[PDB]
C-alpha cells in the first residue's frame, strides 16, 4: 500500500494536540445507605 | 493517606479510593464547584475590572461570561436541592428516608470499604432521581407535620 | 387532597387552597424559583454547550441570559433575607418577633383554615416591609447579645 | 449608639467603632453585598423588564450585567467558604480551631474594646489565608470523624 499527504480539514491539526484531553462535569451530590436516621435519633443517643 | 493540607489541594483525589475514604475530601470538591481547582504556590490578584476595552463582546469575552454564569447556575441547583431535602449547609446529611434493597443490598463495608463513589453511583444510576423525589417528598411530609403541630399548639 | 408524588408536580397547586394546606407544597414552589416548572413524563438532557455559533448575541440569546441571571438574582435576595432573619435553610422558621394585632387580629383557624396565602398577603400588604425590618432588627439584637455573652465568657 | 431602625440604614456605620460594637451591624453589611446600600425615604419598583430596545449591548448595558454578575459571583464565594467551614447561615460561627498567639496575643478587651475590624484585619493580614486553610482542614477532620462513627454504628 502507498500513502500520500492530506491537509483538507484543520480539525486534524486540533485532534493532533488535544488527543490526551477530555472534559468532564463534576457531580457533587451523592446518596448512600447509612444507619443514621433524622429527627431525634442517630441510632440510640 | 496524605496530610490535612494536601487534602485541600487534592481535587478528585479520592476518585479511585474507597467511598469511606472520600469523606475527608468533601470540602475540596465543593470549593471547586465555583472557584475551579485550587492554586497553591501562586495566588495572584483576582479582583474585578480587567476589561479595559470593547473586549467583553468578543469570542473569549462571551465564552467567559457563559462559563462564569453556568458555574453558579449549576451550584445553586445542587444547593436548592439539598435545601428542599432539609440538608442545607450539610456535607453529610441524614434523612428520614429508609434505604431500599432494590436500590442496593450491599452492607456498609460492601459499599464503603469496597466501592468508589462513581462506581457506586453507577449502580444506583437507575434509582437516583426516584430517591431524589422521596427525599423531597419526605421533607414535605415533615413540613406538613409541623403545621399540624402548630394547629394543636393553640 | 393528592399524593406525595403529585405534590411535587403541582406548582402553585394550593393557590386557592387554605393556608394550612399549602405547607405540604412549600418545596415545590421553591424548586421553581430556579428551575421553573417541573417536568415529569419527559426529562431531556439539560447539560451545557448548546451554542455552536455567534447566536449568543442575538435577540433570544441575550433574552435567555437576562432571564437566566434574573432568576438567580432574585433567588439570592430571598435567601439573603431569610439569612439575616436567622432562617437560613428553613422552609418554616420561627422568630423572636411577636405578632401585632394591628397587622392582623385573626385567630389561627381564622387564617390557616380560612384564608389563601395571596388573600392573606394582601391583608398584610401594608405592614409587610416593616415586619421585614423587625425580623432583621431582631436578628441583630440577637447577634449583639452573643457578643455580650462572649465578653462575660472570659 | 443609635436605634434598631437606624442600625439597618447605617452601612459601614461601625467602621471606626470598636470591634465589639460592630456586631449589631452584621446583617446590614451582609444585605449590601447583593442589593447595595439600603434606601429609606424612597422605595421604587425594582421589577424586571426595563430594556425595551437593543440597549443591552451598549456601554452601560454590558457594564451593568458585569456588575450584576460579579456581585453574586463574589457573594457565593463568601458563602461557599462559610459552608466548608461548617458555618452556613451563621453571622457569628464558633469553630474547633484554637487561636494562635503568633496570629495575635491580645486579650478579649485588647481586641474587642480597642480595635476596629479593618484595624485588626490588618494585624491578622498575614496569617489569614492560613487560618482559612485550618478552618477548612478542621471541617474535613470532622466529616472524617462522622464516617468513622457511621462505621462502628453498625
Ligand atoms: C423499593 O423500590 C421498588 C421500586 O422503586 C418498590 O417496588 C415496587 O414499586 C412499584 C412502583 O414502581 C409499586 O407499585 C410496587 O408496589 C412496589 N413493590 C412493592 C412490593 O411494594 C418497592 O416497594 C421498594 N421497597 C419498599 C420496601 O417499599
Ligand atoms: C439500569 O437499568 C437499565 C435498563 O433501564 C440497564 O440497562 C440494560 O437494560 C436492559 C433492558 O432491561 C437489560 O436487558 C440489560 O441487561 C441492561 N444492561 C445490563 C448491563 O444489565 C442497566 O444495566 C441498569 N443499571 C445497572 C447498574 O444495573
Ligand atoms: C403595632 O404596630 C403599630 C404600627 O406599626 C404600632 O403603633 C404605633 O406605631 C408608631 C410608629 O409607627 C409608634 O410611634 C406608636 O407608639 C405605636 N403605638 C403604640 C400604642 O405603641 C404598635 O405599637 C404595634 N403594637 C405593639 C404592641 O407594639
Ligand atoms: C393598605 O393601606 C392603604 C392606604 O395606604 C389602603 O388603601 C386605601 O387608603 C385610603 C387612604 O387611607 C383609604 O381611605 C381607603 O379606605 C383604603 N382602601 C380600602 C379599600 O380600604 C388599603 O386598603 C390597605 N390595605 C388593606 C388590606 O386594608
Ligand atoms: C502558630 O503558627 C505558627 C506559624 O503558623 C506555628 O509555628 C511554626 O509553623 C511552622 C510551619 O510554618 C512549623 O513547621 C513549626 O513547627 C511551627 N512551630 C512550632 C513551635 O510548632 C505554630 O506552631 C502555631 N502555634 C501552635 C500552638 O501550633
Ligand atoms: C506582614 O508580613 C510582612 C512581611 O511578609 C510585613 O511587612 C514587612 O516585612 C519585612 C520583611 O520581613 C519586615 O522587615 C518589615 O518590618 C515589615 N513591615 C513592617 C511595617 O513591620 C508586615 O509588617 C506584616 N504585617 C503586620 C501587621 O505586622
Amino acid at each position: 500500500e502507498t500513502f500520500r499527504p492530506a491537509g483538507g480539514d484543520m480539525r486534524d491539526n486540533w485532534r493532533s494536540e488535544l488527543y490526551k484531553y477530555k472534559v468532564v462535569k463534576i457531580k457533587p451530590l451523592g446518596v448512600a445507605p447509612t444507619r443514621c436516621r433524622r429527627r431525634v435519633v442517630g441510632r440510640r443517643r | 493517606a496524605v496530610g490535612m493540607g494536601a487534602v485541600l489541594l487534592g481535587f478528585l483525589g479520592a476518585a479511585g479510593s474507597t467511598m469511606g475514604a472520600a469523606s475527608i475530601t468533601l470540602t475540596v470538591q465543593v470549593r471547586q464547584l465555583l472557584s475551579g481547582i485550587v492554586q497553591q504556590q501562586s495566588n495572584l490578584l483576582r479582583a474585578p475590572e480587567a476589561q479595559q476595552h470593547l473586549l467583553q463582546l468578543t469570542v473569549w469575552g462571551i465564552k467567559q461570561l457563559q462559563a462564569r454564569v453556568l458555574a453558579v447556575e449549576r451550584y445553586l441547583q445542587d444547593q436548592q436541592l439539598l435545601g428542599i431535602w432539609g440538608c442545607s449547609g450539610r456535607l453529610i446529611c441524614c434523612t428520614n428516608v429508609p434505604w431500599n434493597a432494590s436500590w442496593s443490598n450491599k452492607s456498609y463495608s460492601e459499599i464503603w470499604d469496597n466501592l468508589t463513589w462513581v462506581e457506586w453511583e453507577r449502580e444506583i444510576s437507575n434509582y437516583t432521581q426516584h430517591i431524589y423525589n422521596l427525599l423531597q417528598e419526605s421533607q414535605n411530609q415533615q413540613e406538613k407535620n409541623e403545621q399540624d403541630l402548630l394547629a394543636l399548639d393553640k
